[PDB]
């Protein structure tokens, strides 16, 4: 769909990832790639196949996120599935189909909002003369000058302009309705009524497939857990069930739908590990071969927390202020306070068990937690969050270190 | 009845005396018989009931909002229906209807017929008023309106069931 370049991609993924360059491009070269492809003739159009990527990287460093925005940037169907999710499927379960449904159950829940969006002045619009017509009850057979029923447009314009706020006004309209009515309702009762008018059926759930068909994109995370690792055997010949059970999905198959006869041969594959125990080639022959892009994402550094701090677009920082601002409060981060936000982040991190960018926002909340609460009485103030401030409030907490498993 | 309409020097006319009969005797002397439609843009008069009019004459309304001020087709989808709808077949009158384009009298057999020039004579006392008109339209400059009037007095000289109550509409063009 989108015709972004892939340096333009990754420029789009860079105002919500900090880093991973690389991981960047890989997923930017997959999404130009289906662009290249309805470029192609009939048969080169079936031969060739998504290029899933599989990415390396230990825990929250921007696997997901760079996989969730570039699906963003695609308005395309996205499900994000943990991989041992099925492991157990060989006592029960749910079946590796259930992938493919939810991408679908997504990829509606999905055309069915945004209908919603296309369908919202035509309500409000070629329908809100429902109201205007229980006001003004137009002429015995409108006469008929293309302007004739733009003529009123001065006793019509009149109940437009004052049905600006000024309603509660108890009427009456027309299964079509009849019966007697307020406005605060037959306005809303209006709202929905005429709009299942415009939207059909037999192509918004027609085009759902069709999306998770052109556009589908599923990340798979923990795909590394699912690989054969040398301490037992049983439990290896389900991790690699679930591995022959996905290899129907990324090699093409047909899945059903309770919305139709989903096609998977072009859904585009992220999985996902950190590699610690088993390394990508213990992953089946026939799933290497379908994982040809590999992509590895570094560990973050503090200086990439304090980037993420701030940097990204309604980064946490951003967010903080903006709500602190719906209390007529004005918060503020010197460079000096988020420095030391990244370094607390960090520190825990180091000292108990490494989480990723995620300890950021646990950090942060617990240092905003007592303005959180008093931001209602402290409505017209300009409260500075500086390197003293966040000292006072974390470093007792990142000091205790069993407190810190606890509390951050 | 007299119903007399004329048509000279961009103004066309419509008149008619106000008398009802009953058998021999004279039940009203101040009908209505010259109206006004469309937005005050055609003219009309007729001979029938009050109602048969107003039934008639609203109808035809809305067939001009139907044809965009086209006179003649109004009137042609109007006369259709007129012989037509089961229940607007009852309907007795006839309608003199003009308007800056032209000029016609229509009747229950669904009939639309533009007379000679646009000189329109119907009713019991029509042909005095034609001969009236038709003399004076062809002898003397008077005015379209001049024409109906006297036409009218003519008329209800000699009809026994015209008097001399009279309903001008005119309507100016040029
Ligand atoms: N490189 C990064 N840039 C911006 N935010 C990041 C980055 N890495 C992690 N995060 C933040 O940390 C959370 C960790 O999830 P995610 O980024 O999906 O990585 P992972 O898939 O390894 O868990 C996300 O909510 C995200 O906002």
């Amino acid at each position: 769909h989108s015709e972004m370049t892939p340096r333009e991609i990754v420029s789009e993924l860079d105002k919500h990832i900090i880093g991973q360059d690389n991981a960047k491009r890989s997923v930017a070269i997959a999404l130009r790639n289906r662009w290249r492809r309805m470029q192609l003739n009939e048969e080169l159009r079936h031969e060739v196949t998504p290029k899933n990527i599989l990415m390396i990287g230990p825990t929250g460093v921007g696997k997901t996120e760079i996989a969730r925005r570039l699906a963003k940037l695609a308005n395309a169907p996205f499900i994000k599935v943990e991989a041992t999710k099925f492991t157990e499927v060989g006592y029960v379960g749910k079946e590796v189909d259930s992938i493919i449904r939810d991408l679908t159950d997504a990829a509606v829940k999905m055309v069915r909002v945004q209908a919603i969006e296309k369908n919202r002045y035509r309500a409000e619009e070629l329908a809100e003369e429902r109201i205007l017509d229980v006001l003004i009850p137009p002429a015995k057979n409108n006469w008929g000058q293309t302007e004739q029923q733009q003529e009123p447009s001065a006793a019509r314009q009149a109940f437009r302009k004052k049905l600006r706020e000024g309603q509660l006004d108890d009427k009456e309209i027309e299964k079509q309705k009849a019966r007697k009515l307020k406005i605060k309702d037959a306005m809303k009762l209006l709202i929905e009524e005429e709009a299942a008018k415009l939207v059909n059926p037999e192509e918004l759930k027609q085009d759902a497939i069709d999306a998770v068909e052109q556009h589908g994109i599923v990340f798979i995370d923990e795909i590394d857990k699912i690989c054969k690792r040398g301490e037992s055997s049983g439990p290896d010949v389900s991790r690699e069930g679930v591995q022959r059970d996905l290899l129907p999905l990324v090699e093409g198959c047909t899945v059903s739908t309770k919305h139709g006869m989903v096609k998977t041969d072009h859904i585009l594959f992220i999985a996902s590990g950190a590699f610690q125990i088993a390394k990508p080639s213990d992953l089946i022959p026939e799933l290497q071969g379908r994982l040809p892009i590999r992509v590895e994402l570094q560990a973050l550094t503090t200086s990439d927390f304090e980037r993420i701090l701030t940097e990204p677009n309604a980064s946490i920082t951003v967010q903080y202020k903006a709500l602190m601002a719906t209390e007529g409060v004005n918060i503020e981060f010197t460079d000096s306070g988020i420095k030391r936000i990244a370094e607390a982040a960090w520190q825990v991190n180091e000292s108990t068990e490494n989480i990723g960018a995620r300890r950021l926002h646990t950090v942060l909340e617990r240092l905003m937690e007592e303005i959180s609460y008093d931001a209602s009485d402290l409505s017209g103030q300009n409260i500075t969050i500086d390197a003293d401030y966040v000292s006072k409030h974390l470093d007792a907490l990142v000091a205790d270190e069993d407190l810190s498993r606890f509390i951050l | 009845t007299t119903i007399v309409s004329v048509r000279r020097n961009g103004h066309v006319v419509i008149a008619g005396d106000g008398q009802a009969t009953l058998g021999n005797t004279v039940m009203k002397g101040n009908v209505k018989k010259v109206r006004r439609l469309y937005n005050d843009k055609v003219i009309a008069g007729f001979a029938g009931g009050t109602a048969d009019a107003f039934t008639l004459f609203e109808l035809f309304e809305r067939k001009l909002e139907m044809h965009q001020g086209h006179l003649v087709k109004a009137a042609v989808e109007l006369a259709k229906d007129w012989r037509t709808d089961r229940m607007l077949r009852k309907l007795e009158a006839l309608l003199a209807v003009a308007d800056e384009t032209a000029s016609l009298i229509i009747t229950g057999n669904g009939d639309v017929v533009q007379p000679e020039n646009d000189l329109i004579a119907i009713g019991s006392g029509g042909p005095y008023a034609q001969a009236a008109a038709r003399a004076l339209l062809e002898n003397t400059e008077l005015s379209a309106r001049e024409i109906a009037e006297k036409a009218l007095d003519i008329a209800g000289d000699i009809c026994i069931y015209t008097n001399h109550f009279h309903t001008i509409e005119e309507l100016s063009y040029k």
